[PDB]
């Protein structure tokens, strides 16, 4: 049983989100939205650093 | 014979220097007084983005 639990919590804590690190509010989520999960290759950036691992 | 003497006295003096001395790498350091301010605003304020 206690094996069984931790394939379980295993499982369920193998779940992954890729973090955006900004400033908040309008700077990043134009980019995210036009330019990441809608596909897009070569999007521009300002060279404030801005993913210099960001 | 009695003898006395006061000798009240007092002074003063204001001092002052000028020095300004001219190194040659003071310019390297300050080619960018007023850069690390003006894109402060490109991180802070401005869309870094096309």
């Amino acid at each position: 049983a206690e094996v069984a639990l931790s394939r379980f919590s295993l499982i369920m804590q193998a779940k992954f989100s890729k973090i955006f690190k900004s400033e908040i509010n309008d700077e990043s989520i134009n980019q995210l939205v036009s330019e990441i999960y809608n596909g897009a290759p070569f999007v521009k950036m300002s060279p404030m650093f801005n993913a210099d691992d960001d | 014979q009695n003898a006395k003497r006061n000798q009240n006295q007092k002074g003063n003096a204001k001092g002052t220097q000028f020095t300004k001395q001219y190194l040659i790498d003071n310019i390297d350091k300050a080619y960018d007084l007023r850069k690390k301010i003006l894109n402060e605003f490109d991180k802070k304020c401005f869309l870094q983005i096309w």
